[PDB]
């Protein structure tokens, strides 16, 4: 249980970019600075 | 009001069209020198 519950809570952090929330950065960079910061949670994501 | 070359800056802090979705949006009028432009930004402290 608290296994998923380490892997659930962490959708929210930031791993060091913008915002944890995908339709911040979409929604409010450049293409080409929204794809390297989204390029950046893709990565601390998966290291979970 | 933003497809036009009439002004000079359109700062927004396009994806700036659609991130304007929220609550009661204001426009703070003010006279500014060229030098204070600059500083009409988040901080700027």
């Amino acid at each position: 249980a608290q296994a998923l519950n380490t892997l659930v809570k962490q959708l929210s952090s930031n791993f060091g970019a913008i915002s944890s929330v995908l339709n911040d950065i979409l929604s409010r960079l450049d293409p080409p600075e929204a794809e390297v910061q989204i390029d950046r949670l893709i990565t601390g994501r998966l290291q979970s | 009001l933003y497809n036009s070359t009439f002004f000079s800056t359109f700062k927004c802090y396009a994806t700036k069209l659609n991130d304007l979705c929220f609550s009661n949006v204001y426009a703070d009028s003010f006279v500014v020198k060229g030098d204070d432009v600059r500083q009409i930004a988040p901080g700027q402290t």
